[PDB]
């Protein structure tokens, strides 16, 4: 009794352990270009492409290949695709972002902030600016303006 | 039966833009997602709902008149990149994040 | 506007118990609880319906039609103790056991 | 702004860091006859029956004290109340319970089990029966009768 069922795209029905007809992940691998490891955005390595379909199919809807190649500590050894750059996170691991780069300009200080690396920021959103571009946390020495 | 169709209880596919939201420049990546949600009309569980449920059945006593409707019962999660308090980037894989199926509860 | 009055969303208080519902060999205590559940009309919050809850706004395009209902908003953890598959005593503080708020959602 | 804000027995509104009205846990504890440690259902010891009560009615809602003294390991020390009786969980814990002492008798040996005393049990409720009784787990040998 699967003979009746249809799931749509990207599964199909198979007779479960105690009978019944259930729907199970089976993604499109037919044209899968790069044949090599990939690095998913979960920053998990996949043995491949089709490996990570299945996983977003399963478990994480919006998983996608961040870059290929196994996932790497440090942005040394990583290429992003497009206009994506590199950054690290708290333990290392290399992701490939979009750095936002539009930051509103504050009429005041109230807003300043004294980065670790002795740098003024007119706001968090320009800390964060500075942060992404430079690929790895700068993080808040104090809130309010460097202390000359 | 969830992606809406043409009207019960159904999920339907959504797509949210952290930069609609002004939230781009806290969070990373991604820039936004499909949040997805519940739609429609009502006419596996937790331990609360199957206790509760007992008590729903036709006629039972004491009786729970439970206010039915389209929500999620199937929820997935989604790893995201963005600044804590320290301004500092942190990486999660968080739970819950998207609607996956919808049911009348 | 919890605890149930005279017909809107709020709180019903409600007692399930384990004896009725089968479980009261699996289940070591308690015996039951007030699990209560929300009853009514519906004409802080997760991740997922914050960033939905933006395109629910008068006039908002895209537009998330989303069902509304009287759900619980906040929920409270209980001990209880029960036997595991190797029939071991097992005493566990379970998350999400007790409706302790209802509101629209 | 509280003048007007009535949040019913147990509770008290008070103004918040924010200045905002807030609905606040104050449980009555003006008679309490036990004035010592108490022991609750979650197996965590209270300085008093005070202390359980405004944990009840800010966190756990089913919070009891389950023994008077201290929460204990092993059952050597323990009284329970009424007509309850002790039992260890699986770090050696004790609680006061209502053993369940009902069991329907099976018409078949399908639900048989062989616990680790060498005893076979009739059913899952007859091992668990003997469990609570007992006092502590005697766990699972294998399904089925003891093989002799
Ligand atoms: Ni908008
Ligand atoms: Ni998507
Ligand atoms: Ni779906
Ligand atoms: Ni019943
Ligand atoms: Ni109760
Ligand atoms: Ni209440």
């Amino acid at each position: 009794t699967c003979e009746n069922v249809d799931c749509g795209p990207g599964k199909k029905c198979r007779m479960n352990k105690k009978n019944k007809p259930r729907c199970v992940c089976a993604p499109d691998c037919s044209n899968i270009t790069w044949k090599g490891p990939v690095c998913g955005l979960d920053g998990k390595t996949y043995r491949n492409e089709c490996a990570l379909l299945k996983a977003r199919c399963k478990e994480q809807p919006e998983l996608e290949v961040q870059y290929q190649g196994k996932c790497k500590k440090t942005c040394r050894d990583v290429f992003c695709p497009g206009s994506s750059t590199c950054v690290v996170d708290q333990t290392n691991n290399a992701y490939c972002v979009t750095c936002n780069r539009i930051c509103p300009e504050p009429s005041s200080s109230e807003q300043s902030l004294c980065g670790n690396d002795g740098v003024t920021y007119s706001s968090a959103c320009h800390l964060r600016k500075a942060t992404c571009l430079l690929g790895r946390s700068i993080g808040l020495a104090y809130e309010g303006k460097c202390i000359k | 039966g969830l992606e809406c169709d043409g009207n019960i209880c159904c999920k339907k596919q959504f797509f949210v833009s952290f930069k609609d939201i002004g939230w781009n420049d806290w969070i990373i990546a991604p820039s936004g997602y499909h949040a997805n949600y519940c739609e429609g009309e009502c006419p596996s569980l937790s331990f609360h709902s199957t206790v509760i449920n007992h008590y729903r059945m036709r006629g039972h006593s004491p009786f729970a008149n439970l206010k039915s409707c389209c929500v999620p019962t199937k929820l997935r999660p989604m790893s995201m990149l963005y600044y804590d308090d320290g301004q500092n980037i942190i990486k999660k894989d968080i739970q819950n994040m998207i609607v996956e199926e919808c049911g009348c509860s």
